[PDB]
């Protein structure tokens, strides 16, 4: 019985420009088993209308999923990804860093 | 085009 | 090279109904089909434009393959729980990946068909597509089972025949997007950490296919040790992203170059901050 915790990346589809429409991505990978809960947050509040890709897995059998939502970045709005999984004693938040 | 279904494990 | 690849996942949930079955198919790094037994209307669904225009009988045929496969995988999950004598209250996962590869030739190069149970290798067709390799004694039951019914003969027939015929058809119908390479869009960023240390990051965005090599070099020789790579990630639009970071002594940035190699680049790229 394998139990592997998800790697989490938070990033935009295109280079983020304030005021221009974009997509916010939360990529979870390398986890097992496949049950996982992923929420996108704006200023700590859960974003409704988040879509996700179809469950696939890697050559090492670990699963990956992309969660995404359209957004328009601003200089002060804060965005994050909240992930829960059986390996996580408490939910994990990864903040979007424009990098 | 997916493979046809074979025998159970 | 070009490839067609399928990924099956089946997950038991005792007391919550029958196991869920999910299937996805790809040509190279482009998904073109999905099936989910838990979907609102469970049927084969297109994920790429070059299978959208396939007719309703094609889709009806694929949907019935998946429903039949879903039933067979629920049986395998129950059999596997018996082989290992596991409690009937636990959830378990059965995964399968299979596919075929075309060489630079455009002719068949290799095929494969592999299984995992609860995230661990279970049984696999060998590279010759004629014999099996079982991971433990429970998988030997399946091997004895499958070789008694010449399962490998059936799978080789698909992988070396039908699978290549579909792949060629897909490559032709979707040639505008499948047989083009989009080069990475690159740039280098710099972040000072301390009086003695800085970090260089080399970005690659919007490239297809996913395979790419980002290498940092000092004085022209590759420095794989100090570099830090992210996992290549999907942009969500069909292209991919990746970056490589290296920690450099502050002030020595100009001795470092990032080497970018991609199918979409006519010659490799040398980047300097």
């Amino acid at each position: 019985m394998i139990q592997r915790t998800p790697k989490i990346q938070v990033y935009s589809r295109h280079p983020a420009e304030n005021g221009k429409s974009n997509f916010l991505n939360c990529y979870v990978s390398g986890f097992h088993p496949s049950d996982i809960e992923v929420d996108l947050l704006k200023n700590g509040e859960r974003i409704e209308k988040v879509e996700h890709s179809d469950l696939s897995f890697s050559k090492d059998w670990s699963f990956y999923l992309l969660y995404y939502t359209e957004f328009t970045p601003t200089e002060k709005d804060e965005y994050a990804c909240r992930v829960n999984h059986v390996t996580l004693s408490q939910p994990k938040i990864v903040k979007w860093d424009r990098d | 085009g997916a493979d046809g279904v074979g025998k159970s494990a | 090279s070009h490839s067609m690849r399928y990924f099956y996942t089946a997950v038991s949930r005792p007391g919550r109904g029958e196991p869920r079955f999910i299937a996805v198919g790809y040509v190279d790094d482009t998904q073109f089909v999905q099936f989910d037994s838990d979907a609102a209307s469970p049927r084969g669904e297109p994920r790429a434009p070059w299978v959208e225009q396939e007719g309703p009988e094609y889709w009806d045929r694929e949907t019935q393959k998946y429903k039949r496969q879903a039933q067979t995988d629920r049986v395998s999950l129950r059999n596997l729980r018996g082989y290992y004598n596991q409690s009937e209250a636990g959830s378990h996962t059965l995964q399968r990946m299979y596919g075929c590869d075309l060489g630079p030739d455009g002719r068949l190069l290799r095929g494969y068909n592999q299984f995992a149970y609860d995230g661990k290798d279970y049984i696999a067709l060998n590279e010759d597509l004629r014999s099996w390799t079982a991971a433990d004694k429970a998988a030997q039951i399946t091997q004895r089972k499958w070789e008694a019914a010449r399962e490998a003969e059936q799978r080789r027939a698909y992988l070396e025949g039908t699978c290549v015929e579909w792949l060629r058809r897909y490559l032709e119908n979707g040639k505008k997007t499948l047989q083009r390479a989009e080069h990475p869009k690159t740039h280098v960023t710099h972040h000072p950490v301390s009086d003695h240390e800085a970090t260089l990051r080399c970005w690659a965005l919007g490239f297809y296919p996913a395979e790419i090599t980002l290498t940092w070099q000092r004085d022209g020789e590759d420095q794989t040790q100090d570099t830090e790579l992210v996992e290549t990630r999907p942009a969500g639009d069909g292209t991919f992203q990746k970056w490589a970071a290296v920690v450099v002594p502050s002030g020595e940035e100009q001795r470092y170059t990032c080497h970018v190699q991609h199918e979409g680049l006519p010659e490799p790229l040398t980047l300097r901050w």
